[PDB]
């Protein structure tokens, strides 16, 4: 996360991290949707190009976890993979469209004020949410600046990173790179024109973009953390994976394949 | 469409 | 079925099922 501040204990109690096991090594965010359920990015787990494709056992993740710089005895846990279900049509070949894909936990984690789970958009928060200049939050682990700089550095922080940002309107999106865009995608920054920064970066694939509705006071899950060029650039916008527009893949695999 | 690939 | 989650989804513990607002929160309100 470029930009960001320290999360206060217990305010994204749906942070899920996604390891490597062999050796131990964070790869990426994950949400959590309920006690066996996690969302990532399909590409932290099957990328061809990178002859990147991890098995179950491959994986682990670790949640409710606020500093890398201490074991969190009594408050962390941690569950190997089940299952894990990449979207069937995850574009790898060109623009990563439908960039989600879900892991089933073999160890069901037990809520705390440390562990709870998003929710997913209804359509109206989804009409409603979904609208250039409303923002929303992305949290992570992942790299501080795109680029190694002074007084910084660059790669992971201990304390989990939180920033808020405005979706940006389509057009804009689109005119912003030459990466084919699709609706299963959306974009969030700020543009040159606002003087504010703040963006996510590698390492925070996975995470969720959530928003807090003014209706009901719940956070929702309105995306996750898929790709960029560079971070924190003028003039590029973070994108994200529409989670809405791929709410029923997500039913079903969760409904139906048991 | 409103969904990808629903119905 | 799953639909948009569970009954208690995104209501965090120590936040809004306390009546406290983090210190960010606002920012995203006022957006809307
Ligand atoms: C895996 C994720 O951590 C990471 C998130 C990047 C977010 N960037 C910003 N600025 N918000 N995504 C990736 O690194 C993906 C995986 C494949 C390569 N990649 C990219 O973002 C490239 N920089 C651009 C790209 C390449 C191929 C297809 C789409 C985008
Ligand atoms: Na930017």
């Amino acid at each position: 996360i470029v930009e960001g501040s320290d999360a206060e204990i217990g305010m994204s109690p749906w942070q899920v991290m996604l390891f490597r096991k062999s050796p131990q090594e964070l790869l990426c965010g994950a949400s959590l949707i309920s006690d066996r359920w996690v969302l990532t990015a399909a590409h932290c787990l099957l990328y061809p190009p990178w002859d990147k494709n991890f098995t179950e056992n491959d994986l682990l993740v670790r949640i409710g976890k606020h500093s890398r710089t201490r074991y969190e005895r009594n408050i962390e846990k941690i569950s190997m993979l089940e299952k894990i279900y990449i979207h069937p049509r995850y574009n790898w070949r060109e623009n990563l469209d439908r960039d989600i894909a879900l892991m089933k936990l073999k160890k069901p984690v037990a809520f705390s004020d440390y562990i709870h789970p998003v929710c997913l958009p209804d359509r109206e928060t989804a009409a409603s949410l979904l609208q250039a200049g409303y923002k929303g939050r992305v949290t992570g682990w992942g790299n501080l600046k795109e680029t190694w700089t002074a007084n910084v550095g660059k790669g992971q922080p201990s304390v989990l990173q939180v920033v808020n940002l405005p979706i940006v309107e389509r057009p804009v999106c689109k005119d912003s790179t030459r990466i084919r865009i699709t609706d299963n995608m959306f974009c969030a920054g700020y543009k040159p024109d606002e003087g504010k920064r703040g963006d996510a970066c590698e390492g925070d694939s996975g995470g969720p973009f959530v928003m807090k509705s003014p209706f009901n006071n719940r956070w929702y899950q309105m995306g996750i953390v898929s790709w960029g060029e560079g971070c924190d650039r003028d003039g590029k916008y973070g994108f994200y994976t529409h989670v809405f527009r791929l709410k029923k893949w997500i039913q079903k695999v969760i409904d139906q394949f048991g | 469409d409103l969904y990808d690939y629903y119905p | 079925t799953f639909g948009s989650g569970e009954a208690d989804c995104g209501l965090r513990p120590l936040f809004e099922k306390k009546s406290l607002e983090d210190k960010t929160e606002r920012e995203l309100l006022e957006s809307y």
